[PDB]
């Protein structure tokens, strides 16, 4: 159990501010 | 600016509308900084003037 | 539970301050406290600034499952002393303090260490064991200290 | 002194079978130090266990921490739950 | 500040309004964080 | 004095017990009357042997005396225990019946009360103690040994009244004992600092 090297979970502080949540705005076809 | 900026950061409200939210030992009312926001508005637009 | 399996030796141990940063600094409103779950009293005793706090922990009615214990240290308190007060010095206990992995030697049934930390975690691992009898107990301290 | 470290780890093995209790992620989290647990979160500034005057070895087993805390007394809260309905 | 003590001690004039802003500033406990400093 | 000091405790205690519902479960008489320690060891041969508390201010069991209240006590902590047995630990309703217990107990204890060292040998010598001494439950986090990262674990929500023997998930997990920081809150910086230009 102590050969298992854990998975850093990454934040990239452009992901954390303010990401929203293209074809829906009707425009382009 | 000079008495804005000599508060102490851990500035804190207890309104009289927390008893209807029965917050235990260990609860983080939803009300606790309606001061230190409002104490930063100012000392913020009495910089941002020029 | 292991409550059952509580501890039959290391009656006490002491986490106090050395009184070198006493003596290097002071030449006091106190607050005793203990932990509801059985011992482990914390005391300490500041003054309006230093604090000299103080963590000791009988370990008579402890677990031995649950030997691992965590606190945090403020970054003026960097070296720290014990006190080992083991039940009976009958055989030769081998006590040795590795801190992350250096064993500390002592100071010279009560035996004293000296101790001193860096910034950050630390593991500071402490163990009795009996020579004849051989039946081991364990101790680790997570002293978080603030940078 | 650097901020972006990653400071949360998670273990390859899925444990998730007495693991309810926990802070998941949605696995389970394993961070690069321990907790802080605080007693109260509003200190009481007053109080001359607190305030220490300078006026006139004495112990005093208190109740509680919660003397310490600001507690609202339950008359209020009786008084506004009639103003409720 | 003297007098307009009195007058309530004395006269109980009929309203004396009440208007506060039902809040007061209070210190509230700070500690650092537990994950330790990466250099 | 005593006859509000029931009503609004009544009152309080109907009003936040809306979400979980522990004020309507089903509690018999249960006649103990005994040490709060003894209160689960109590109920177990209670068990091994062989009117909810709503109901019980309607019949008028509580008087205005100690005993009035400290049955009342009795019973908020025999609810929480059946509660805290009956469900899992990670359930909602395992967690609304704990804070329930932690706030119904700080409401209890106060307003109740309205109505061997050389370092010490160092500092008893050069100071005098005016003090103040309390009791805190603590709790728990996990403990693992990687490769060189040696993690920790967040705080489990078991209650301080489980009684249950530590299960683990793995043999190769630790428990650790966390010990919480308190003292005069070290001196905040002003909002100069909390807001400079940048």
């Amino acid at each position: 159990f102590e050969t298992m090297v854990a998975n850093p979970i990454k934040v990239s502080r452009l992901q954390s501010n303010g990401v929203l949540t293209i074809h829906y705005s009707l425009a382009n076809f | 600016i000079n008495e804005l900026e000599r508060l102490p950061a851990n500035l804190g409200t207890y309104s009289l509308d927390d008893c209807l939210e029965f917050i235990t030992k260990d609860d983080l009312s939803s009300r606790m900084d309606t001061f230190k926001i409002k104490a930063l508005v100012e000392l913020k637009s009495l910089k941002l003037l020029t | 539970l292991g409550n059952g399996y509580n501890r039959s030796l290391l009656t006490e141990d002491y986490l106090l301050n050395p009184n070198n940063f006493k003596k290097l600094i002071a030449k006091s409103m106190q607050k005793e406290m203990q932990s509801l779950s059985e011992q482990h009293t914390m005391e300490y005793k500041p003054y309006k600034n230093q604090n000299w706090v103080e963590y000791i922990f009988n370990g008579n009615e402890l677990s031995q499952n649950e030997n691992a214990f965590s606190f945090m240290l403020q970054p003026m308190q960097t070296f720290l002393t014990l006190q080992s007060h083991l039940t009976s010095s009958l055989k030769d206990t081998e006590t040795l303090l590795t801190i992350n992995k250096e064993p500390v030697k002592s100071r010279t049934i009560t035996e004293i260490f000296d101790i001193r930390l860096s910034e950050g975690l630390n593991h500071l691992m402490f163990r009795c064991e009996d020579k004849i009898s051989h039946e081991t107990e364990f101790m680790n301290f997570w002293i978080n200290v603030l940078p | 002194i650097m901020i972006d470290a990653a400071s949360s780890f998670v273990l390859p093995i899925s444990i998730t079978k007495n693991v309810d209790v926990l802070q998941r992620t949605d696995e389970i989290l394993w961070f690069r130090g321990p907790s802080v647990i605080v007693n109260e979160r509003i200190i009481n500034s007053g109080d001359p266990h607190l305030s220490l005057p300078l006026n006139r070895n004495e112990k005093e087993s208190l109740p509680g921490p919660f003397v310490l805390g600001l507690r609202p007394s339950a008359k209020f809260t009786a008084h506004r739950l009639s103003m409720l309905r | 500040k003297r007098i307009l003590k009195e007058v309530i001690l004395a006269k109980k004039v009929s309203k004396v309004p009440i208007n506060n802003v039902r809040a007061f500033p209070v210190l509230q406990t700070n500690y650092n964080g537990s994950i330790p400093v990466v250099r | 004095k005593l006859v509000d000091f029931l009503v609004n405790v009544q009152s309080i205690l109907n009003a936040a017990s809306v979400k979980c519902h522990v004020v309507d479960e089903s509690f018999p008489a249960k006649f103990f009357e005994k040490n709060p320690d003894k209160i689960y060891e109590s109920y177990c041969k209670f068990i091994k042997n062989r009117t909810t508390i709503n109901k019980r201010f309607e019949n008028g069991e509580y008087e205005p005396i100690q005993g009035g209240f400290y049955k009342l006590y009795h019973d908020i902590k025999l609810v929480c225990t059946i509660l805290i047995h009956f469900y899992p630990q990670g359930t909602r309703n395992y967690q609304l019946v704990d804070k329930f217990y932690k706030f119904s107990s700080e409401l209890l204890l106060r307003e109740c009360c309205r109505i061997a060292t050389e370092l010490d040998k160092i500092i008893s010598y050069d100071f005098i103690k005016i003090s103040m001494n309390y009791t805190v439950p603590i709790s728990q986090t996990y403990q693992i040994r990687t490769k060189d990262m040696d993690l920790f674990s967040s705080i489990i929500s078991k209650s301080n009244l489980d009684k249950r023997p530590h299960e683990l998930p793995n043999t190769n997990f630790k428990i650790n004992n966390v010990l919480p920081q308190t003292d005069i809150e070290n001196e905040a910086p002003r909002l100069g600092f909390v807001g400079a230009n940048t």
